[PDB]
């Protein structure tokens, strides 16, 4: 179990950590949160009492190094930093702890949610998405757009998903111009899985990062690429079994965790309906049917 | 974006453009069997791809043997023509090659999109018009030789004949439509109107009749009111 600490909370601000989240008051004695659960990515995240514009966040795994929390009232925001000095760091949490002015990440036993979230997601994928390598954490906020948004500025500021366009050249191979737009089992697993991820479990954390980033932040870009890569996989008619059943249950619980009030923004109806109803793999997402149905009939 | 009647006027300036119809690829008579079961039987069709500012029209020749044991042939259809048509793109020079390329129908676009990704500076649009190429088959020069095609095969026609001699771009391409509109609501009494008078000949070379310019002003007026009478017909107005 590890700790986050937190220098000082100087203005009021709505805390998130994974899908947890405590109202904090200006000056409040809060010093940070604990009984972080060893073994996955996980996601500090703000939203000031003034500005409910900009969510912002950082991705960290705590096998990586000590990180805290402080406010900066020159950029005004909480900033994660690594804090090298072993010593130094434990001394700073335990004497934390004994004042009792850390919260504790409220996991309940039964829960695999956050697990269920994050299963493919792998801290080292998201730091050449997010490209920021002095540090071990990686910013993400409301307004960072994709490299994809920027082609159609700052290249810095961006999340280097990989680029998903059905009507491109890498899509289409000449000659199968039909076969490959109705069927981008090619696209899919020669390109994308065998040529760029390697593998379904990168391809799989990618879709699982852009899902968590559209839904904590509000990412259009990032949830532009979720929806991207659900439809790949719908939309080819050849797919891998293991796949196929590993999706089901990623969508299920990311329909799960979604706020109810957001379905509208965050869900595209196009997509859904074609992956649910029309695609090759209409049959293939029980799970995922089900709780769609049962939560937002309406979409449908 | 979509070509409707404000930027009509585009049609004719010189940045090169083609019109492209599938309505007539893809033509089947429909037909009972032994068992009382309902079949399709193709007929040879063809695409429809027109340059509106000099009347250069490419009649693509689609020979029923290109559906033989395909399924989806409506799907097929339109992939085809847009296969085509990307063809003749690469067959002209690059100076002749258009920079648009406006299809009739809204489902052509992902088709002939994905077929010319080797094109990207070439825009392919939409158009709100309800053009009436679809009559272009009302046309027994080009009918005729729709049918009697015995493999596919492209064949060249100037649709406005000799008429830019005369008459702007503009003008030709408002009779085209006339005359198609015509054909498409009465077949019968549009060709009843043009060959009314066995004086006026269609010279071997041309598909419309020669007329005066004074015989056209006659001819454009009987079409229009052909028009308009089927209009009322259709609705009780
Ligand atoms: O191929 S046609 O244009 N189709 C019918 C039509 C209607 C009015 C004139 O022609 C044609 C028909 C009859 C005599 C010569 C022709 F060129």
């Amino acid at each position: 179990m590890n700790t986050v600490p937190f220098t000082s909370a100087p203005i009021e601000v709505t805390i998130g950590i994974d899908q947890y989240s405590f109202n904090v008051k200006e000056n409040q004695p809060f010093h940070g949160i604990k009984d972080i659960p060893i073994g996955h990515v996980h996601v500090i995240h703000f939203q000031h009492a003034d500005n409910s514009s900009m969510r912002y966040g950082y991705w960290f795994d705590c096998r990586m190094g000590n990180f805290y929390i402080q406010y900066d009232p020159k950029d005004g925001l909480y900033k994660m930093m690594e804090e090298r000095d072993g010593a130094k760091f434990e001394n700073i949490v335990h004497n934390f702890k004994e004042r009792q002015m850390m919260v504790s990440y409220p996991k309940i036993d039964e829960d695999d949610t956050w697990y269920n979230l994050t299963e493919f997601v792998q801290m080292d994928k998201i730091r050449k998405i997010v490209r920021k390598d002095e540090n071990q954490f990686s910013y993400v906020d409301s307004s960072m757009t994709t490299v994809q948004e920027n082609e159609l500025s700052d290249p810095a500021h961006s999340l280097n998903y990989t680029v998903i366009n059905f009507k491109s050249r890498e899509a289409i191979r000449p000659g199968h111009e039909m076969e490959d737009f109705l069927d981008k089992s090619y696209y899919l697993n020669t390109v994308m899985l065998q040529g760029i991820f390697k593998n379904s479990s990168n391809y799989f954390g990618e879709l699982q990062f852009a899902f968590l980033n559209a839904m904590f932040f509000g990412n259009y870009g990032s949830s532009l690429q979720w929806h991207a890569m659900i439809e790949l996989i719908c939309s080819s008619a050849t797919v891998p079994k293991h796949m196929l059943d590993k999706l089901d249950e990623i969508l299920y619980y990311q329909i799960k965790t979604l706020p109810e009030q957001y379905s509208d923004i965050l869900l595209n109806e196009r997509v859904w309906n074609i992956c649910l109803y029309s695609s090759f793999q209409k049959n293939s997402l029980h799970n995922t049917e089900k709780i769609m149905e049962n939560k937002y009939p309406e979409l449908l | 974006g979509a070509m409707n009647s404000s930027n009509y006027a585009e049609l004719f300036n010189n940045d090169i453009k083609l019109f492209v119809d599938d309505t007539n690829v893809y033509r089947v008579t429909v037909h009972k069997t032994f068992e009382g079961n309902v079949a399709t039987k193709a007929i040879n069709g063809c695409i429809f791809t027109l340059n509106p500012k000099t009347g250069h029209l490419f009649l693509k020749i689609i020979h029923t043997s290109v559906w033989a044991g395909q399924k989806r042939l409506s799907q097929l259809a339109k992939w085809k023509t847009a296969e085509e048509v990307s063809a003749l793109v690469r067959s002209l020079p690059k100076e002749e090659q258009p920079k648009q390329i406006i299809v009739t129908r809204k489902a052509m676009l992902d088709p002939l999109e994905v077929h010319m990704l080797d094109f990207p500076n070439i825009a392919i649009r939409p158009t709100e018009l309800r053009l009436p190429f679809s009559a272009a088959m009302s046309i027994d020069k080009l009918s005729d030789v729709v049918m009697k095609a015995t493999e596919p095969q492209m064949v060249l026609f100037n649709i406005y004949d000799d008429w830019l001699d005369r008459i702007s771009s503009y003008t030709a391409f408002s009779r085209l439509t006339l005359l198609l509109r015509a054909l498409k609501t009465n077949e019968e009494s549009a060709k009843m109107i043009l060959l009314s008078d066995p004086t006026i000949t269609i010279k071997s070379y041309h598909l419309w009749p020669s007329f005066t310019d004074e015989q056209w002003i006659t001819i454009e007026s009987q079409m229009r009111d052909l028009i308009l009478t089927e209009y009322g017909r259709k609705y009780n107005v």
